[PDB]
RNA sequence: GUCCGGAUUGGAGUCUGCAACUCGACUCCAUGAAGUCGGAAUCGCUAGUAAUCGUGGAUCAGAAUGCCACGGUGAAUACGU
């Protein structure tokens, strides 16, 4: 957008929890438009996360992403005429996506034989501010 | 006799401004040429400079990256070759600096073909 | 840049085809071959009748050819003799019962084919081209044309370097599909080389679709 | 366990562990198994020798392991001996079946050489 | 192209049509099951005695106005070039620029 | 492979030449262009000068060559290296 | 380096075609390279898009990983110049 700053479109709630954030999560996790595989993975991971965290699995997802959501991040600027880093705050809608993105990549790196398990394990460690998802969040805060 | 003036301070004068042939006493011919300041090589292609360094043919095709610029690209054979002293460090640095010099003198849009 | 053929793009909107028969893929190719050679034969034979277009329509057992000429009495000769002769000829080429029905063009100065071939006939007679094109455009618009553009390309006046010369007057809106823009191309072979002329003649927007 | 031929099969589904032998692949393996009556999902461990000997008997019918290696080597050696086109391309070390050799014939020429 | 090429094409077709019946019958005898291998042998020997330019697989569709051996279109029998002229001039019936 | 229902292939001019050669005894190398024909059992021990496209190279037929085309023994490209 | 990967090669075939040696496509059995996400650098894409999944057509006896078309599933992001 040089001329028209177009508004973002709306995502549809998930048919299992009506949660916009869950739908955004599965859209981020999706690969090659295979939505069904992604929803299977996410529901499996959420339910096992529920088993470890007891009640309120959707809420557990909320607090998991909360424990690793970023507040301040470095941003590049060429106004000086040379590359210039600056610490800037992040809008809530964007830090939601950043947290979701960091979670999914971290899960893929985890391995251990199943995406369902990787996602659940990363979420479970995220719920308690651990699993290296928080560490990646902590390092980009330190870079302020 | 050819004109001969002594140098002053950092560099010498340009006495001989001509190129003259002279018949060698025993056999053959020599040619006196005017002094030069910059023998820059922007007309030459960058590959022709790698060919010009004769101590580099011993390592062509030994770099894992085929388009190996040989400066810091991984697996540059001549890099390690100069690490162990097979190649003259000064020669490697000169090669790099004349390459980067060609970038400075490529500003002109005139043609050299 | 290049421009789409004006006649070829207005076929759906304002221009009728010049061969309106129907046939399935079994004998489509040879129909085209036969009609191509017959119309080229007619052009070669009526190089003086000043023909503009040779439309061809085929009944299942017959071939019907309609000539658009500016000199009807010429092509029909005397008592329709030569027209019957060439009807026999097209019967030979098509191998099919033939019928020829000539048609006249009332404003020969309003026919891109006619004016283009006239320009070329002048050029090959070694006349200064600017005179030719400007006379053509003046005549056309004197006969009430909404616009006309003439274009000549080649070794004009035996030039060592070929130049492009055009001359427009009136309105010639190529981009408007609704426009009745008649276009045709001719070539003149001189000692220096071959010179190409193109003629656009815009006769008015045709409101109300094809019909 | 031990099966005919020098190689020792590992402990996994029979159809798969049988492929270890040089002369047997997935279809020939299930053929051998069906002929011996042993199912596929069985493992090589937990499989009494009473059927192991039957397996080796049925694999004895087909050419396998070293004898196959010698047979293919004789066939290529014969090809080279004729002096036929394929023989030449075999002793030259080049694609034999008409593949493009102007580029990307590496599988038979080895790594790029200067 | 060169007149030689168009002449070659017309000769090839004028021989293929001639020997069509014989070639068909002979190929029948050859591929025919239950055929005595001596009859099949005589047929496969006789087949190569016919002019090699009798096999239809040996012809090449050329532009029916220029003889161009490339960009051919069976529906019209012209190369990819002359089809465009005929179309833009309104000679190919019902042919127009497509858009969808 | 050609087929089995059609049997091997050979052009009959080579067939006539080879039968007239064998029935007549030892002969000069047969000068043929038919790279497409296949070696039959009867032509064993013969010598065929088969065209490589610029020259007829000699090929001394052995029983091992049976079941193969003649062209397989007349390379058509010269190459030595770079 | 696997029940990944399928290259390569041996053996045996089918079909088209006068004719598959050079030099076709395909099938079967066998074989199972490199390859474990790719340096500097660089490309495409703002929504039914990218990504992914197949299907068809032209040319054409035969010979598509190309081309031209068709639908299925179907995102992320855009503060700003
Ligand atoms: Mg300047
Ligand atoms: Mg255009
Ligand atoms: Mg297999
Ligand atoms: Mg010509
Ligand atoms: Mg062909
Ligand atoms: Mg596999
Ligand atoms: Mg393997
Ligand atoms: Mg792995
Ligand atoms: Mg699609
Ligand atoms: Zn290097």
């Amino acid at each position: 957008p040089r001329r028209r700053v177009i508004g973002q479109r709306k995502i549809l709630p998930d048919p299992k929890f009506g949660s916009e954030l869950l739908a955004k999560f599965v859209n981020i996790l999706m690969v090659d438009g295979k939505k069904s595989t992604a929803e299977s993975i996410v529901y499996s991971a959420l339910e096992t996360l529920a088993q470890r965290s007891g009640k309120s699995e959707l809420e557990a997802f909320e607090v998991a992403l909360e424990n690793v959501r970023p507040t301040v991040e470095v941003k590049s600027r060429r106004v000086g005429g040379s590359t210039y880093q600056v610490p800037v705050e992040v809008r809530p809608v964007r830090r939601n996506a950043l947290a979701m993105r960091w979670i999914v990549e971290a899960a893929r790196k985890r391995g251990d034989k199943s995406m369902a398990l990787r996602l659940a394990n990363e979420l479970s460690d995220a719920a308690e501010n651990k699993g290296t998802a928080v560490k990646k969040r902590e390092d980009v805060h330190r870079m302020a | 006799l050819t004109n001969d003036i002594s140098d002053n301070s950092g560099l010498g004068q340009h006495t001989t401004t001509a190129a003259r042939l002279y018949h060698f006493p025993h056999g053959g011919d020599v040619i006196d040429s005017p002094g030069v300041r910059e023998f820059g090589l922007w007309h030459l292609e960058p590959e022709q400079i790698t060919q010009g360094f004769v101590e580099f043919h011993d390592y062509l095709g030994l770099c894992k990256y085929r388009d190996c610029k040989h400066d810091t690209d991984p697996g540059c054979a001549i890099r390690e070759a100069v690490e162990e002293g097979k190649i003259a460090e000064t020669r490697f640095e000169n090669y790099h600096r004349i390459l980067e010099s060609m970038a400075q003198v490529k500003t002109r849009k005139n043609f050299s073909d | 840049g290049q421009k789409v053929h004006p006649n070829g793009i207005r076929l759906g909107i304002v221009k009728p085809w010049n061969s309106t028969w129907f046939a399935n893929t079994k004998e489509f190719a040879d129909n085209l071959d036969s009609d191509f050679k017959v119309r080229q034969y007619l052009t070669k034979e009526l190089a003086k009748a000043s023909v503009s277009r040779i439309v061809i329509e085929r009944p299942a057992k017959s071939i019907r050819v309609t000539i658009h000429t500016a000199r009807p009495g010429i092509v029909i000769g005397k008592k329709g003799e030569d027209v019957e002769k060439l009807r026999k000829v097209v019967a030979d080429i098509a191998g099919v019962p033939a019928q020829i029905n000539i048609a006249e063009v009332r404003k020969p100065e309003l026919d891109a084919k006619l004016v283009a071939d006239s320009i070329t006939s002048q050029l090959e007679r070694r006349v200064m081209f600017r005179r030719a094109m400007k006379r053509a455009v003046q005549n056309a618009m004197r006969l009430g044309a909404k616009g006309i553009k003439v274009e000549v390309s080649g070794r004009l006046g035996g030039a060592e370097i070929a130049r492009t010369e055009w001359y427009r007057e009136g309105r010639v809106p190529l981009h408007t599909l609704r426009a009745d823009i008649d276009y045709n191309t001719s070539e003149a072979h001189t000692t220096y080389g071959v010179i190409g002329v193109k003629v656009w003649i815009f006769k008015g927007e045709i409101l109300g679709g094809m019909a | 366990a031990r099966i005919a031929g020098i190689n020792i099969p590992d402990h996994k589904h029979a159809v798969i562990a049988l492929t270890s032998i040089y002369g047997v692949g997935k279809t020939r393996s299930k053929a051998i198994l069906a002929a011996a009556g042993i199912a596929e999902d069985v493992k090589i461990s937990e499989l009494s020798e009473g059927q192991i000997d039957t397996l080796r008997d049925e694999v004895a019918k087909f050419v396998v392991e070293g004898d196959l290696r010698r047979e293919i080597s004789m066939s290529i050696k014969r090809l080279m001996d004729l002096g036929c086109y394929r023989g030449l391309r075999h002793r030259r070390g080049l694609p034999v079946r008409g593949q493009r050799t102007k580029t990307n014939a590496r599988t038979r020429k080895g790594p790029r050489k200067p | 192209a060169k007149q030689s090429m168009k002449a070659r094409e017309v000769k090839r077709v004028a021989l293929a049509d001639k020997y069509f019946a014989k070639r068909a019958e002979l190929k029948a005898i050859i591929s025919d099951v239950n055929a005595s291998d001596e009859d099949r042998w005589n047929a496969v020997l006789k087949l190569q005695t016919l002019p090699r330019d009798s096999s239809p697989s040996r012809q090449r569709n050329r532009c029916r106005q220029t003889g161009r051996p490339h960009g051919f279109l069976r529906k019209f029998g012209l190369s990819r070039i002359k089809v465009r002229e005929a179309a833009m001039r309104g000679e190919i019936p019902g042919l127009k620029k497509a858009s969808w | 492979p050609r087929s089995l229902k059609k049997g091997p292939f050979i052009d009959l001019h080579l067939l006539k030449k080879v039968e007239k050669a064998v029935e007549s005894g030892d002969k000069k190398p047969l000068r043929t262009w038919s790279r497409r024909s296949t070696i039959f059992p009867n032509m064993i021990g013969l010598t065929i000068a088969v065209h490589n496209g610029r020259q007829h190279v000699p090929v001394f037929v052995t029983d091992e060559m049976v079941g193969h085309k003649l062209g397989e023994f007349a390379p058509t490209r010269t190459y030595r290296g770079h």
